[PDB]
Order: C-alpha cells, then structure tokens, then sequence
DNA sequence: ATTATATTAATATTATATTTA
RNA sequence: GUUGAAACAGGGUCAGCUUGCCGUAGGUGGCAUCGCCCUCGUC
C-alpha cells in the first residue's frame, strides 16, 4: 500500500486523428464552445493502459477487465463463488468480496468498477482518479470526408455502378491536451494498491501512446509525466497553485502550434520543495 | 404548460421500455425528481436521449408512430417553462398517467398515427 | 402549431436540425443510424461543431433526393427559418436549451403534413 | 434577416460561398453537383484553399451566364461582401465555423428574393 | 474596407490584377472575354507566366482609353500599389493564395466607386 | 398489483451594367 | 311598536433538527475522391 500522494501533470497531444471523439455529436473530438480548446476524457488514457497491462502481463492476481465477450454479472458470479460462498452473512460478505476483487484485479485496484449488479459485493471508491484533459490553445477541426469503393447493406442506397459508402473521418492538427489527476492514500490502503502497482501503472501512462493506436486516433504521443510526489497524508497547499506553476502557453509570434518546436513548457521548480518531491518519466 | 409535458415523460418512458424489455434504473426512477419541478433542466436531456431509443427499437414503424404522437404532444407546447408550479405538477402527473395508459391500450397509438 | 416569427435563437436552431432530418431521411428510407441518432446529443449545448458537419453535407443530402424541387422547397424553408438566427451561439442557455427541441419537434410536425410546407412555399 | 455589417470574418466569408453557389446555379438550370456538394465540405475550415479555385471559376461562371447585368450585380455584391473581409484566414474558429453557414444561408435567402438584391444594387 | 499598407504579397497582386481588369473593361465596354475569363486561373500560382504578359498589355490598354487622364490615374494606383511588391514571387503559399483574390475583390470594390480613386489621386 | 410490439412524406426559391478628366 | 333578541375561532406553536448522486465506463472495427478530360480549332 503506497503512502505518499502524487499530483501527476500529464501532458500528451496528438498528430493527425481523431483522439477523444464524440461527446454524441458524430465524430467530433470533444472541443470547448466557447473557446475551442480540446478536451480528452481519463476513460481513454484508462483503457490504453489496461490494453497496455493486458500486453505486457498474462499472469493472475491482476485482472485486466475482458472486451466484449466479458459480462461483468459473470464475472461477479464467478468472484463470488470463491472463500466466501454463503458462510459469511451478506454485510461483510460484500466487504470481504470487495477486497478479494481488489486483490485480483488491477482495473478496480488503480481506478474502480460497478460490482452493485446481481450479486452485490459493495464498490470501490478508487485512489488514483484522473480527471478530463484540456488543451491550452484552440484547436480547429479539420474533418477528413473519405471514401469507400463498397457498400456496407444491401440497402436502396446500393447504386447499380459505384457501391460507395462515404462519410466523415475527422482528423486534428495539435493539441496538447493538459491533463490532470490526483492519487490519494486512505483508499489505496484498502484497495491493497502498492507501490508496484504504482511503478505499473506510472509505466502504462508512460508507453501506452505507443501501441494502443488505431487509424481514427492516428498518432497520439504523451509529452511529459511531472509528479508531484508529497511526504505524509495531510494537505500540504493547495493543487491548484501546484498544477498552475507548470503552465503551458505559446512560444514567440505565433497564431497557431504544430509540434514541440512551437510550445514553451515553462517548468520553475522554486517554490514546491518545501515538503514535495519532483521526477519526469515522460518528459 | 404542464400536462402535455406529463405526456411527454410518458411517452419518453413508454419508448425506453420498448427500447429495454428489462429496464432497471428507467429516465423515470432518474429523472422523475425534476421533471415534474424543473421541465428545461430534464427534458434538455430526455430529448436527447430520446433518438437514440428510438433508433433502438426493433421495430421502425413504431419508433416512427412514437415520434410522430410526441410531436403532437409538444406541438402545443410553445416553450419550456422555468418551473412547474403545484398545480402543473398536478398536470404533468395526470397526463403522464393518461399518455402511458393511452398507450398500453389495444389499438389506440396506431389509430390515431393512421389518421394523418 | 409552429411559431415562424418568435425571433428565439434556439426555436430557429431546433427547426434547423429538424428540417436536416428530415432532408437525410426523404435522401434514403432505409436508413439505420440517422444525424439525430448522433447529432442531437450536443446540439443544443455544442451547435458550432455540429451544425458545420449538417451544412456540409446538407447539398449531398439535397443531391441524394430523386426530386430536385423538393431539395429546392428544403432550402427555402431552412433558409426561412435560419432568418432569425443571426449567429450561431457557443452555448444555449437552459431556457434555450428547451426552446431547441420545442422548435425541433414543432418544425417536425409541420414538415411530416400533407399540405403546409408547399402551401408555404407557394406564397413566396 | 442578414447583418451586412457585422464586421465578421465567417459571415463575409458564407456570405461569399452562398453568392458563388448561386452564381453556380443560375449558370446553367440543369446542374447535378454543384460547388455546395463538394467544395462546402471544406470551406468553413481550409478556406485558403476552396476560394481560391472559386475566384479562378467566378469569372467563367459570370461569362456563362446569358444576362451580363447580372453578372455585374453579383461581383457588385460580392465586392460588398467581401468589404469586411480584410483577409483570407487558415482556420475559422468554432463561433466562426457556425457564423460561416450563419452568412451563407442568410446570403441564399437574401438572394433568393423578388426585389432586394437589385434594390440593394440600385442605391449605389 | 481596402489595407494599402498591409505590405503583403498577395494583396497588392490581387490589387495589381484588379486594376488591370478594371482597366481592361474600361477600355471597351462591349468586351466579352476579360482577362479574368482567362489570366485569373493562374494569376495566384504563376504569377510570373501571367503578369509579364498583363503588364506588355497594359500601355496598350491604358492607350484605347477614351480618356487620357483616366489612364494617368489608373497608372498612379497601379504604382502605388506595387510599391509594396518588392518582387514577383514563383508560387504564393495557402494566405498568400487566399490574400490575392483578397486584395483583388477588396481594390475592385474601391475602383467602382464615386468620388474614391479620384480623391486618393488627389492627395499626391 | 399489467398493458404494448411495426414507417408520417417528399417535384424548382432566383435571374438584367457600379465606374471611367 | 308587544313577538329571537346577545353570540370569537380562539388567546398561539420554526417541521424539522440533515443526508456525497454516486461509486465509473474506448464511438467504436475502418473506408482510394475516385476511375478521366487536346486549350483548343487559328488569325
């Protein structure tokens, strides 16, 4: 069970793709109205690192949490029917198979899951929980319609010459999505989170933009990793002020960015060595 | 302003139950709570939710049925109001139990749809 | 039942989406998956990334119809109603987010009738 | 319901796109795809590139048509369009992306009138 | 709505190509292919290939006018104008190639216009 | 102390010269 | 002017002392703007 609490600054941007599309609006990447900055869910950097785990693993004692051929009522049956069955009066039954699943799997023991369904065995309220991402600049959709030269159904949309099925394939230039996250301590001593557990998934955050890739998503590559590591359990100041000292803005005359050679990451490590620590993992 | 709004959480719950035959935690049990007080703040997301039920229905026609007596319930709604008062929660009430009884009847939705 | 002269942003907005459903729906009547079926979730809250997409594939949708004329009554009534829009909002309000589906409903029922659209059309 | 001088870039620049199609469409009755079916896919977003080829066919598009006062009173209006349009930008934002369909369709209807455009042109 | 001091590439070449159509067209009214019909498809690309020929057009052009005076002006524009085109570029870059028909449409409109050029004339 | 469960409608807006000592 | 008259709903009372909407989850498998076109006939 780790003790210290880490405030993480990730900072990851994408190439040409599509990275965290559809807020239900087609296929659109989550954009602000009001400005335009991007904006990624945590579910996206969550499931690149439980596909990282699932590649680089394959062992028991850290459940991966199964695509879609997983229903989550079976795997709860076949939890429950392990030491405690019958014989341990509903109450702390659900407790008992709570940490059991907590000491199993390490999708429930980094972040969490609903095991409330049929057979109810309590829920995890989760340590490490990461937030939305969002970019500084406003980024622009460009939105690459593409073809197909074959139809799909067999629909009255078939033409007798072309069968083309055409649609939307929307593409973003840059975007360095500032994301954000906090790890806490009194549920990572109850879900049995270690500090290997930690050093497992500070390495999926690292090198999941390296093989979780697909052709709407294109080429997405994480910036750096600055982690706040603190020294107790208490609240030392405020993270606000912690995750402001990292900033991100633009370089010299610029509209626009397109790569690293265009942001400036100004890093002034002054004022937080009171009682925290400092390390870079990606960056 | 109440009572067609009653008909309308009806029908939006009439078409999630169509959508899922073994529905748990339905819009109602979720969104009852305001729908009956703050009509802009539930409705701004049932009707939202309410295409993809739609879309969600085995049976095209009668998403099509559906979608046409909820435009005939909202087309004597000129806007949504800020608050139901008491006596429009009354409405809304009443007609969501009319419009959920009007559709669980033999052969009433379909007869009144064909007769457009 | 459809107010034409209400001057509010989110009426025009929702007869908007309205009037591009049912133009991608007359385009195929075998369609599966429909612009209200992914569209409409950030409509109303998000219409500057969403009603782009709708403009752009609005003359395909207008080509795709096997009758010119009705493409032609399409854009004049769209353009009727984007007449009170005079700029395409970052965000609607609450009030506004209702009067979205309000208009949009209410556009729907005047477009799925016998005899209104044409009749409109014809006095102008 | 059109704001000619809202001093937008997006509205200028629909306005722009909506009298290049109807300069397209009153080219020749007869036309299956026209600019809107192709070049609005991209026009709100890369309009550095769209515009250009529009301007290089505008001329041959205003040739083709059999009346030459119409020709003159549409560059008339494009040139007072384009008025506020003080440069071509790389990437329209989101608030521009929705005022650039704004402009187009409210240009269209303004277009598709009785007596408005050659009025509009007389006081000149 | 015309920047004389923009110092850009693209503006003063589609300010140059204007005052070149206008003078053309003033020089025979009855004129049924310009040189927009033809030198604009590629006066944003290859520049080069297309003023040379723009430019050995010119006197002759600036000669079948009319009025002598109206060709001294329209010279006197076409230079101030070109005082910020330091050199004919090869090919002009995505703002530059939006920038010419920019500044082509933005001089047109201050060329057709009552007391303007006249006015700037004036004051020189 | 349930019900119910199959498709509305679709044929053309508009279209005649700014300015030139 | 000798025949139903008189009539309290009261003085007056905190409806609370309060309670995390959540624990949380990839718009996805991916799809060629294409198969194509003398700037000409020529003064």
């Amino acid at each position: 069970t780790i003790e210290k609490r880490y405030d993480f600054v990730f900072l990851f941007d994408v190439q040409d793709g599509n990275p965290n599309g559809d807020p239900d609006a087609g296929n659109l990447p989550r954009i602000d109205p009001q400005t335009g900055e991007g904006l990624v869910t945590d579910v996206c950097l969550k499931r690149k690192v439980r596909n990282f785990i699932q590649m680089t693993q394959n062992d028991e004692h850290h459940d991966i949490f199964i695509r879609e051929k997983g229903i989550l009522n079976n795997l709860i049956d076949e939890a429950h029917e392990q030491e405690n069955v019958k014989g341990k009066e509903k109450g702390e039954k659900t407790e008992a198979a709570r940490q059991y699943m907590c000491s199993r799997y390490y999708d429930i023991r980094t972040f969490g899951a609903v095991m409330t369904t049929g057979k109810n065995a309590g829920q995890v309220r989760g340590p490490v929980q990461l937030t939305f991402s969002r970019s500084i600049d406003p980024i622009m959709t460009l939105e690459h319609s593409i073809t197909r030269m074959a139809v799909t159904n067999e629909k009255d949309a078939s033409e007798t010459g072309d069968n083309r099925t055409m649609g939307r394939k929307f593409t973003v230039p840059y975007g360095l999505y500032r994301c954000h996250g906090f790890i806490s301590t009194h549920f990572a001593k109850q879900t049995g989170f270690s500090e290997n557990d930690l050093e497992l998934f500070w390495q999926a955050l690292v090198n999941m933009f390296d093989h979780d890739h697909s052709a709407a998503r294109g080429q997405m590559n994480a910036r750096g990793l600055y982690v706040f590591e603190h020294s107790n359990n208490l609240g030392d100041a405020p993270a606000d002020s912690l995750f402001k000292r990292i900033q991100v803005v633009k370089k010299d005359g610029v509209e626009v960015v397109r790569s690293f050679d265009d942001y400036l990451v100004s890093v002034d490590d002054k004022n937080l060595e009171e009682t925290k620590l400092l390390r870079k993992l990606g960056g | 302003i109440g009572y067609v709004l009653g008909r309308l959480f009806a029908v939006l719950e009439k078409i999630q139950a169509e959508a899922n035959p073994g529905l748990n935690a339905t819009i109602a049990d979720r969104y009852f709570g305001s729908a009956s007080s703050t009509p802009i703040a539930v409705f701004g997301t049932l009707m939202r939710l309410l295409p993809h039920h739609l879309n969600k229905l085995e049976f095209e026609g009668r998403a099509v049925q559906l979608q046409w007596e909820i435009r005939q319930i909202l087309e004597h709604c000129q806007r949504f109001p800020n608050h139901l008062n008491l006596e429009q929660q009354g409405l809304f009430a009443i007609g969501y139990y009319h419009e959920t009884q009007f559709l669980f009847t033999k052969d009433a939705l379909k007869n009144l749809f064909n007769e457009a | 039942g459809l107010d034409r002269n209400r001057q509010d942003i989110g009426y025009v907005l929702g007869r908007l989406f309205a009037v591009l459903e049912k133009i991608q729906a007359e385009a195929n009547p075998g369609l599966n998956a429909t612009i209200a079926d992914r569209y409409f979730g950030s409509a109303s809250s998000t219409p500057i990334a969403v009603f782009g997409t709708l403009m752009r594939l609005l003359p395909h949708h207008l080509n795709k119809l096997e009758f010119e004329g009705r493409a032609v009554q399409l854009q004049w009534e769209i353009r009727q109603i984007l007449e009170h829009c005079q700029r395409f909002p970052n965000h609607l309000n609450l009030e506004q987010q209702g009067l979205f589906a309000i208009g949009y409903y209410h556009e729907t029922q005047f477009l799925f009738t016998k005899d209104a659209l044409k009749n409109l059309f014809n006095e102008a």
